[PDB]
């Protein structure tokens, strides 16, 4: 459908993994605790190393979501059996990039691969949802899906593991991974009742708190040390959300238009197209740089909005003589979060298969 | 799998029911 704007998204890269040797600590735990022969489990060992290696390697689609959580579950099977966390026994280095600087961190730490894979599983939900052209009911939906899958990750790891292993992964970071992928998520449900022709108040509080998401991510964007971290990376969000915080706010005022055109309160329609077409002005100037797809989004918006302005502006000062409330005299539009973190269960044997390591103990 | 596509489904409803 033709009201679809159908922006582009923003996503996240894949972080790059490091060694991981847990092969020789495992050995040596299950001959000095277990009293077994510490070659019993090789062919465990080799299954998760296998796993690890198709995990920091996963392919960008589906299948590598799954992946990526499989090994996730195995790496929680580990540690319930062999100690390798913070401070223990059976611990050996783990690096993986810190991906804003480019530079390896070790950790001494099973908890440290864990919250990288995790990581990664946010990052790749966060492209397959970006990579989607949004065409259909169906690519909204699994988009829509996507960026919440994307929101539990990063949420998953901010709560259960509150403490930074990196600046990547910091609470203030991954709280505006969160936003921003709610604020995608709540964009890909915004398509749909459009493309539905959904009633217009729901299109217009749906299309507002599209716009609350994006204020909250744009103020994390503007922290100092996210700013220096991401730097021109937070340059390049920021500018995009920036420009549709009001793009949406002026998609919810459109349709607030429409309920008041539906209502016959041609007043308050020429209100909230006049409010519509001020905040569409100003996605334009904000829009300067965009790609095409951008543009043609705002232009084809324009069409509307503009013409229906006239429209409205000229048919009440000949015909319907009511008066024109002021902005600030109405009742604000509240958002309707539709969208939510998906949760996550990290030992799921649906997702983890059986335990790799079920034999030691 | 068979989660990801609850999800994509609760999506109807939920459109459904607040649009009510």
């Amino acid at each position: 459908m033709e009201a679809v704007p159908r922006m582009p998204m923003i996503w996240l890269d894949l972080k790059e993994a490091g060694d991981f040797h847990f092969q020789p600590a495992v050995k040596k735990f299950v001959l000095k605790n277990y009293g077994e022969n510490p070659e019993a489990y090789n062919e465990e060992l080799k299954k998760l190393e296998l796993l690890r290696q198709n995990a920091v390697r996963v392919p960008r689609d589906f299948e590598g979501c799954s992946v990526l959580r499989k090994y996730l579950g195995q790496l929680h099977y580990l540690q319930s059996r062999v100690p390798m966390g913070s401070g223990q026994e059976a611990a050996v280095p783990v690096t993986w990039t810190e991906i804003f600087s480019g530079k390896s961190v070790a950790h001494e730490d099973i908890k440290y691969e864990q919250a990288c894979i995790l990581y990664n599983l946010g990052a790749l939900h966060s492209m397959l949802g970006a990579m989607d052209k949004r065409v259909s009911e169906e690519g909204m939906k699994v988009s829509c899906t996507h960026f919440q899958c994307a929101a539990g990750a990063f949420a998953y790891l901010r709560e259960h593991f509150p403490q930074a292993y990196s600046v990547d992964m910091s609470r203030q970071i991954l709280t505006l991974n969160v936003n921003l992928m709610l604020g995608q998520a709540q964009e890909c449900l915004l398509e749909k009742s459009m493309l539905d022709n959904r009633k217009s108040f729901l299109v217009a509080r749906i299309s507002a708190q599209v716009v609350d998401y994006y204020k909250e991510a744009c103020r994390a964007l503007e922290n100092p040390d996210t700013a220096s971290l991401l730097g021109r990376i937070q340059k390049d969000w920021k500018k995009l959300v920036q420009m549709k915080i009001y793009y949406f706010a002026a998609v919810a005022h459109l349709h607030m238009g429409k309920q008041a055109e539906e209502q016959q309160k041609f007043g308050e329609r020429v209100a909230y197209f006049q409010s519509a077409l001020d905040k569409l002005n100003e996605a334009i100037k904000l829009a300067k740089g965009q790609p095409d797809t951008v543009q043609d989004a705002l232009r084809f918006t324009m069409d509307v909005i503009g013409g229906k302005y006239n429209s409205a502006k000229k048919d009440n000062d000949f015909i319907y003589h009511e008066a024109v409330p002021a902005l600030d005299t109405l009742q604000p539009v509240k958002g309707a979060p539709l969208v939510k973190p998906l949760p996550v269960n990290p030992t799921d044997p649906a997702v983890t298969g059986p335990d790799i390591f079920a034999k030691l103990v | 799998d068979s989660y990801f596509k609850a999800a994509v489904s609760d999506l109807d409803k939920l459109l459904d029911d607040f649009e009510q």
